[PDB]
């Protein structure tokens, strides 16, 4: 019966959910997320863009439009580690995105 | 700005609020029932027959 110290240090690990099917294979594919300016009112800590990059397809992960996912918000998502030695589960905050592939208008 | 990818996710934790046992050992509660209708105490003849 395994036991791990949970650790709670401390950011928040992005977590992909494919619309297409399971990334299986993963190659050259460039991932890059996008953050709101105003920092004053608090819609910026919700307001997050994971844009993928690969040369056939865009892939976009909002937080707030349609199709925004609501499984990060009436329930948290949360990364264990595991360091094995030291056996300290460490945990860290987490988000979900539900990418989509751009087209056009 | 890398976001490289890791590898498959080796296991998952489900946390959630989980039901007393003291609330759960408690012996039941029925209704007590009514008694069935017994006879009234005080009953004698009020009536004499005429003549």
């Amino acid at each position: 019966l395994p036991s791990a110290r949970w650790q709670y240090c401390g950011q928040r690990a992005v977590l992909v959910q494919f619309s297409n099917g399971k990334l299986q294979s993963p190659g050259n594919m460039r991932f890059t997320l996008y953050e709101n300016k105003d920092s004053t009112n608090p819609r910026k800590r919700n307001q997050r863009i994971l844009a993928a990059e690969t040369d056939r397809l865009s892939y976009v992960g909002n937080n707030f439009g349609t199709g925004a996912l609501k499984c990060n918000t009436l329930c948290r998502h949360f990364v264990g580690i595991l360091n094995k030695t030291s056996g300290q589960m460490e945990v860290y905050d987490a988000e979900l995105f539900n990418m989509q592939p751009l087209f056009s208008d | 700005g890398g976001l490289t990818c890791a590898s498959a996710p080796q296991g998952t934790l489900r946390i959630l609020e989980g039901p007393q046992q003291s609330l759960s050992g408690s012996p039941l509660q029925p209704i007590p029932a009514s008694p069935p209708p017994q006879i009234p105490p005080g009953l004698r003849p009020r009536f004499c027959a005429f003549g």
